[PDB]
C-alpha cells in the first residue's frame, strides 16, 4: 500500500515501525493514514524542517536513541494531532523557542538521557493539554521561574539524576512538589547536587521557612520604605547636626557672657 | 542557605539614591523660586561653628578631619574586600562583621555631610559637588541593604571619588604648605581616584551585563582585572587580552578614552618631574684631621675651575695634601661634573650660596685654611662684579673674621673699599690681587725693560719642563718658562759673619738663583726667593751644609697741573723734542669704563730714578676720557696729553712715535661689546698702523706692547708667525717677545699667593715701584698722592734696586759677549758690581747661522751655567741707586 514506507513495517490501523533499520534520516512519503510511527535506534542526527510533513493525523512519534543533537523550530509543523513524543536518550543540548508550539495535543514529552543544560520558558511554549513530563538524566542545573506556569495540567514529573543546585532559583520548582507529592520511591531519588550544606537533602524536605531569605516579591510597604529611607535619613542627620550645633553655641554663649568678669 | 539570588532589585538602591539627590535639588530650587517670587544671629552662629569644625581650626576640627581621612580610606578598603563577592547576595546584618563596620562608617559620613551642609555658603552649588554626590549614592544604598538584609555591589566604586578631597584635608591640617607638594598631591589624588572609579564602573557593568540583553553578557572580570584593563587602555598600549564586551562597557570605554588618555599623558610626566625635584649636591663636608682644606667660591665655571685645578695641584710643588671645596649656587653641567670626577679624591663641590651662613657652616669655613674668591674678569660692568665680590668677602668675614682670604678685584678703588672692612687682618694673612693694578705694573716694567712682563707672568704659572727635537726659538724659550718662583728658608751655614757676601757667587754650589723683610738683590731667619725649576731641588739650601719727592721718598711728586696747561696739539707736539720717551695710546668713548692710569705712571717714578733720567709720558687719544681720569692725573710731573686718536697717522707722527722707548696700546670700551669677534679691533688696527708706518725706516721694529682682552686675537698681532688656536698664549710669538699681555696669565697668582703669601707683596716691591704699610694707609684715607719737604731718613729710603736693560756690544762685559758661559757672565756681574741678571733677552733668529732682518727678541729665564751666548743680546738686571 502507498501509505506505508518501502523500508518500514506497517500494520492495519495506522501503526508503522521503522526502528532497527539504520535510517540516516526520516523516511520519505509519509501518509495521513498512519497514526503511530516508530523511528528509534536509527542514525537521524539532523532533523530537517518539515520532516514529518504529510502525516498530520499522526498521534505517537518515537525518536529515542536516534542520535538527535539539533532540532529545527519548524520540523514539527502541522503535527497538531500528535500526542506522544519520545525524544529521550539523545544529545539535545538546546531547544529553539517555538519548536513545540504547534503541538497542542501533546500529552507526554520525553527528554530523558539528554544533555539539555537549561530549559527555558520559551522552549516548551503553550502546552495546556500536557499531562506529564520526564526530565530525568539531564543537565538541568535549575528550572527558570515561570516554565511550569504555562503547564496547568502537569501532574507527573521526573527529575532524578540532575545537577539540581538547591537555592532560590528552584523555588517555583519545589512549590509544585508540595502540591504534587512525588511517590516515596521516586522521591528518595531526587536530591540536591551542589556540595554545600544541602547534599543528600530531598527536594521535598525543603520548606518555605528554610528559604525565607529568598527574594520575596515586591510588596507595597517596602516599595515606599525604600524610597523614603534615603531622604528621611539625610533630614534626620541634618536636624541632629543643627540641634547639636545650636545647643553647643547657646551653652558656650551662656558660659561666656555670664562669666565675662569671672 | 546559599544561592540566595533569583530576581534582581537594583532599582531599589538606585531609585533611593536618585530620589534623594533629585528631591534635594528640587526643594532647593523651589526655595529659590519662592524667594524670587516672595542678638547677633543664631543661624550665623551655628554656621560659623560648623565652618570652624570642618576646618582644622580647633582640636575637635583636627580630630574630625583625621577621622574623615581615615574612614575614607577604610570605606575604600571595604569596597575592595566586597568586590570579590557576587553582584547581588543575601547577608545577615547582626551575624556579619563587614556590614556593621560599613554601617558605622557611613553613619559618620552622614554626620559629616550634615556638618558640611550647615557650614555651606551656597546650598544649591553645594548640592552638586562631587563629595555631596558620592555621599548621596553611597550611604542610602547601605541603609537600604541593612533594611532588606540584601547587598548589591552597585555604585560603591564611587567611594574612590572620596579620595579626591585629600589635598584639602592636608592643607587644613597645615601639613601641606609649599606649592610643589600641593600640586603633587593634587595630581596623585586625581589620577588614582579617577583610575579606581573607572575600574569600578567597568567592573560593575561587565559583571552585570547590559539590561536590555536580559543580563546575558556576564564577563566575570575581577576588580584587579578591570584596574589592569583601565591601566592598559589609558596608557594607549591596548594589549587586547582583556577588554570590555558589553554594550554599556564599550560605550564607557569610548567616552572615557577622550577624557582619560589626555589625563594620563598630562599627569604622569608632570608627576615624574615633581617627584624628581631633588638637590644633588647637598649635604656638608667632613673635616678630616691632619689635612687642611681650602674653600673656593665666586665665579666658578669650567675654564676657571680647570685652570685653577691644573695650577694648584701641579706635581712641581711639594707633596702637600690640601683639599679643595667648591661652593657655587649654580649646579655644575656635565663637563664640570666630569672634571670633578677626574679629581675625585682631591676636590668636592657643594651647591650653596656664600651669602647664607648655613652654606658657610656647611663647607666648614670654621676650620678652613683659606677662602679664595674668583672674579668674572670678562664682565660687561666691572663695578657690579667688584660689588658682588665685596659682598662675598663681607659675608665670609661676617661668618668668620679669623679666616684668611685671597680675592681678585677688577678696579683699584674697590681695593681701598676692601681695606675699610674691619677684619681685613693683612698682618697674619690676607690678600687682594688687583688685576688692573698688577697688569699695569707689568706693562710699566716692560716699558722699563722690554719683555720683563712676560717672564714675570711666566715665573708664576706652574710649567713642567718640555723638550722639542727641532732647534727653534721655542726650544730655548721652553727651557726658561719652566722656572717658577719658590721660597725656602736659609741654611745654618750662611747665618754666620754676614748674609750678603755669602749670598753672592754661591749660586754655583746650590745650582739655583736667589732674589726678616722683603729682600731684592741684598748688597751693602730669612726667606730666600728662589727661581728653581721645581720644589724638589729647592730643598738644597737649608738641608745642605757643606717738595720734589712724596711723603715717604718712595716716588716723585710735583705741583698740581691744570688740564689746559698740558693739553697739546700736533704743531707743538712736533715742535717739542722727545726721544726715548713713553707714548700711551688710549681708546675710549663718552660712556666707556674707567681704566685707571695712575698704576701705569707711578711705577715709572720710583726714587731710584733721577729727574733727568725720568722718562716722559705722553697720552694720545680722546680728551674727554683723559678729562674723566684727570682728577688723579694732575699731581703728576712731566706728562703730556695729545687729543685726537691713535688711528690717525699724523697725530702719531707729532708725538715722535719712531723714537719713543715704548708705545702702549690700551682700550677701555672693550667691556661694552661682548662679541668675541669684535673685541680689540681698534687695538689691532692701531698696532698694525704702528707697524706699517715709515720714518725718514719701517716702524715694524718699534717697541710696542698691546693689552688684549681676548687671547684668541693674539694671532693677528704678528704676521711672520704660525697661528694656531690650539696653542696657549704663553707659547705665542707676540707674548714671548713681550709685545702682548692679557689678564688671563695673572689668574695663576692665587695658586701662588696661597702657597706662599710673601710672593704677592714681593710683586708689589718688584713692580709698581713700592708699596709700604704707610703709603697704603695714605691712599686709603686721602686717595691722592701728596708730598712734603725732604728729610734725611726720607732720602735714605732709596737704597732699592730697580730693573734695567744692559746691552752687550760695548762695555767691560764685551769679553763675555761670546764666552759661551752665561754662568761666568753673571758670576762676574755679581763679584765686580753686585748685579744679578734674571736671564737673557735674545734675538729670535740668533740661534740660526744665517743672518736676517728680524728684530723680535724673546726671553730666557735663568739659563744654565753652561749656556752659549751671542754678542747681540740683552741682559735684565737690578741696578742699585746712586
Ligand atoms: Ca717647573
Ligand atoms: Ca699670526
Ligand atoms: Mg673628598
Amino acid at each position: 500500500a502507498p501509505d506505508c514506507p518501502e523500508v518500514c513495517t506497517c500494520v492495519p490501523g495506522g501503526l508503522a515501525s521503522c526502528s532497527a533499520l539504520s535510517l540516516p534520516a526520516v523516511p520519505p512519503g509519509l501518509s495521513l493514514r498512519l497514526r503511530a510511527l516508530l523511528l528509534d535506534h536509527n542514525r537521524v542526527r539532523a532533523l530537517p524542517p518539515g520532516a514529518f510533513a504529510g502525516a498530520g493525523a499522526l498521534q505517537r512519534l518515537d525518536l529515542r536513541e536516534n542520535g538527535l543533537h539539533s532540532v529545527h523550530v519548524r520540523a514539527f509543523w502541522g503535527l497538531g494531532a500528535l500526542q506522544l513524543l519520545d525524544l529521550s536518550a539523545n544529545q539535545l543540548e538546546a531547544l529553539a523557542p517555538g519548536t513545540f508550539a504547534p503541538l497542542r495535543a501533546l500529552r507526554n514529552l520525553s527528554l530523558a538521557g539528554n544533555r539539555l543544560a537549561r530549559l527555558e520558558p520559551a522552549a516548551l511554549g503553550a502546552l495546556p493539554l500536557l499531562r506529564s513530563l520526564s526530565l530525568q538524566d539531564n543537565e538541568l542545573a535549575a528550572l527558570a521561574p515561570g516554565l511550569l506556569g504555562r503547564l496547568p495540567a502537569l501532574d507527573a514529573l521526573h527529575l532524578r539524576g540532575n545537577p539540581w543546585g538547591c537555592g532560590c532559583a528552584l523555588r517555583p520548582l519545589c512549590a509544585w512538589l508540595r502540591r504534587h507529592p512525588l511517590p516515596a520511591s521516586e522521591a528518595e531519588t531526587v536530591l540536591c547536587v551542589w556540595p554545600g550544606r544541602l547534599t543528600l537533602s530531598p527536594l521535598t524536605a525543603f520548606s518555605d521557612a528554610a528559604f525565607s531569605h529568598c527574594a520575596q516579591p515586591l510588596a507595597l510597604r517596602d516599595l515606599a520604605v525604600v524610597y523614603t529611607l534615603g531622604p528621611a535619613s539625610f533630614l534626620v542627620s541634618l536636624a541632629s547636626c543643627l540641634a547639636l550645633g545650636s545647643g553647643l553655641t547657646a551653652c558656650r554663649a551662656r558660659r561666656r557672657r555670664l562669666r565675662t568678669a569671672a | 542557605p546559599c544561592d540566595s539570588r533569583g530576581q534582581r532589585m537594583w532599582w531599589a538602591f538606585l531609585a533611593s539614591s536618585m530620589v534623594t539627590f533629585f528631591g534635594g535639588l528640587f526643594i532647593i530650587l523651589l526655595w529659590r523660586t519662592l524667594k524670587y517670587l516672595w542678638e547677633v544671629g543664631w543661624m550665623t552662629s551655628v554656621k560659623d561653628w560648623a565652618g570652624v569644625m570642618i576646618s582644622a581650626q580647633t582640636l575637635t576640627g583636627r580630630v574630625l578631619v583625621v577621622l574623615v581621612f581615615a574612614l575614607s580610606i577604610g570605606a575604600l578598603v571595604i569596597y575592595f574586600i566586597d568586590s570579590s563577592n557576587p553582584i547581588e547576595s543575601c547577608q545577615n546584618f547582626y551575624k556579619d562583621f563587614t556590614l556593621q563596620i560599613d554601617m558605622a562608617f557611613n553613619v559618620f559620613f552622614l554626620l559629616y555631610f550634615g556638618l558640611r551642609f550647615i557650614a555651606a555658603n551656597d546650598k544649591l552649588w553645594f548640592w552638586l559637588e562631587v563629595n555631596s554626590v558620592v555621599d548621596f549614592f553611597t550611604v542610602p544604598p547601605v541603609f537600604v541593604s541593612v533594611y532588606l538584609n540584601r547587598s548589591w555591589l552597585g555604585l560603591r566604586f564611587l567611594r574612590a571619588l572620596r579620595l579626591i578631597q585629600f589635598s584639602e584635608i592636608l592643607q587644613f591640617l597645615n601639613i601641606l604648605k609649599t606649592s610643589n607638594s600641593i600640586k603633587l598631591v593634587n595630581l596623585l589624588s586625581i589620577f588614582i581616584s579617577t583610575w579606581l572609579t573607572a575600574a569600578g564602573f567597568i567592573h560593575l557593568v561587565e559583571n552585570s551585563g547590559d539590561p536590555w540583553e536580559n543580563f546575558q553578557n556576564n564577563q566575570a572580570l575581577t576588580y584587579w582585572e578591570c584596574v589592569y584593563l583601565l591601566m592598559v587602555t589609558m596608557s594607549t598600549v591596548g594589549y587586547g587580552d582583556v577588554y570590555a564586551k558589553t554594550t554599556l562597557g564599550r560605550l564607557f570605554m569610548v567616552f572615557f578614552i577622550l577624557g582619560g588618555l589626555a589625563m594620563f599623558a598630562s599627569y604622569v610626566p608632570e608627576i615624574i618631574e615633581l617627584i624628581g625635584n631633588r638637590k644633588k649636591y647637598g649635604g656638608s663636608y667632613s673635616a678630616v684631621s691632619g689635612r687642611k682644606h681650602i674653600v673656593v667660591c665666586g665665579h666658578i665655571t669650567l675654564e676657571s675651575v680647570s685652570n685653577f685645578l691644573k695650577d694648584f695641584l701641579h706635581k712641581d710643588r711639594d707633596d702637600v695634601n690640601v683639599e679643595i671645596v667648591f661652593l657655587h649656587n649654580i649646579s655644575p653641567n656635565l663637563e664640570l661634573e666630569a672634571l670633578f670626577k677626574r679629581h675625585f679624591t682631591q676636590v668636592e663641590f657643594y651647591q650653596g650660596s656664600v651669602l647664607n651662613p648655613h652654606d658657610l657652616a656647611r663647607v666648614k669655613i670654621e676650620s678652613a685654611d683659606a677662602c679664595l674668591i674668583l672674579a668674572n674678569k670678562y664682565c660687561a660692568d666691572p663695578d657690579a662684579e667688584d660689588a658682588s665680590n665685596i659682598m662675598r668677602v663681607i659675608s665670609i668675614k661676617n661668618y668668620h673674621p679669623k679666616i684668611r682670604i685671597i680675592t681678585q678685584m677688577l678696579q683699584y678703588h674697590n681695593k681701598a673699599h676692601l681695606l675699610n672692612i674691619p677684619s681685613w687682618n693683612w698682618k697674619e694673612g690676607d690678600d687682594a690681587i688687583c688685576l688692573a693694578e698688577l697688569k699695569l705694573g707689568f706693562i710699566a716694567q716692560s716699558c722699563l725693560a722690554q719683555g720683563l712682563s712676560t717672564m714675570l707672568a711666566n715665573l708664576f704659572s706652574m710649567r713642567s719642563f718640555i723638550k722639542i727635537e727641532e732647534d727653534t726659538w721655542q726650544k730655548y724659550y721652553l727651557e726658561g718658562v719652566s722656572n717658577e718662583m719658590y721660597t725656602e728658608y736659609l741654611s745654618s751655614a750662611f747665618v754666620g759673619l754676614s748674609f750678603p757676601t755669602v749670598c753672592e757667587l754661591c749660586f754655583v754650589k746650590l745650582k739655583l738663583l736667589m732674589i726678616s723683610r722683603i729682600l731684592i738683590n741684598p748688597g751693602n731667619g730669612t726667606l730666600g726667593f728662589f727661581i728653581a725649576s721645581d720644589a724638589k731641588e729647592v730643598k738644597r739650601a737649608f738641608f745642605y751644609c757643606k717738595k720734589k719727592y712724596d711723603s715717604t721718598g718712595m716716588f716723585h711728586w710735583c705741583a698740581p697741573k691744570e688740564i689746559e696747561k698740558v693739553i697739546l696739539t700736533r704743531s707743538e707736539a712736533a715742535m717739542t723734542v722727545l726721544s726715548g720717551h713713553v707714548v700711551v695710546c688710549i681708546f675710549g668713548d663718552v660712556s666707556s669704563a674707567l681704566i685707571g692710569l695712575r698704576n701705569l705712571v707711578m711705577p715709572l717714578r720710583a726714587s731710584n730714578f733721577h729727574y733727568h733720567e725720568l722718562k716722559h709720558i705722553v697720552f694720545v687719544g680722546s680728551i674727554e676720557y683723559l678729562k674723566r681720569e684727570w682728577e688723579t692725573l694732575h699731581n703728576f710731573p712731566k706728562v703730556s696729553i695729545l687729543p685726537g686718536t691713535p688711528l690717525s697717522r699724523a697725530d702719531l707722527r707729532a708725538v715722535n712715535i719712531n723714537l719713543c722707548d715704548m708705545c702702549v696700546i690700551l682700550s677701555a670700551n672693550q667691556n661694552n661689546i661682548d662679541d668675541t669677534s669684535l673685541q680689540d679691533k681698534e687695538c689691532i688696527l692701531a698696532s698694525l698702523n704702528i707697524k706699517s708706518m715709515q720714518f725718514d725706516t719701517t716702524g715694524v721694529n718699534i717697541p710696542i706692547i698691546t693689552e688684549l682682552v681676548n687671547d684668541t686675537n693674539v694671532q693677528f698681532l704678528d704676521q711672520d708667525d704660525d697661528d694656531d688656536p690650539d696653542t696657549e698664549l704663553y707659547l705665542t710669538q707676540p707674548f714671548a717677545c713681550g709685545t702682548a699681555f692679557a689678564v688671563s696669565v695673572l689668574d695663576s697668582l692665587m695658586s701662588a699667593t696661597y702657597f706662599n703669601d710673601n710672593i704677592l707683596t714681593l710683586i708689589r716691591t718688584l713692580v709698581t715701584g713700592g708699596a709700604t704699610p704707610e703709603l697704603e694707609a695714605l691712599i686709603a684715607e686721602e686717595n691722592a698722592l701728596r708730598g712734603g719737604y725732604s728729610t734725611p731718613q726720607t732720602l735714605a729710603n732709596r737704597d732699592r734696586c730697580r730693573v734695567a736693560q744692559l746691552a752687550l756690544l760695548d762695555g767691560p762685559f764685551a769679553d763675555l759677549g761670546d764666552g759661551g758661559c752665561y754662568g761666568d757672565l753673571f758670576c762676574k756681574a755679581l763679584k765686580t758690581y753686585n748685579m744679578l741678571c734674571f736671564g737673557i733677552y735674545r734675538l729670535r733668529d740668533a740661534h740660526l747661522s744665517t743672518p736676517s732682518q728680524c728684530t723680535k727678541r724673546y726671553v730666557i729665564t735663568n739659563p744654565p751655567y753652561e749656556f752659549e751666548l751671542v754678542p747681540t743680546d740683552l741682559i735684565f738686571c737690578l741696578m742699585q741707586f746712586d
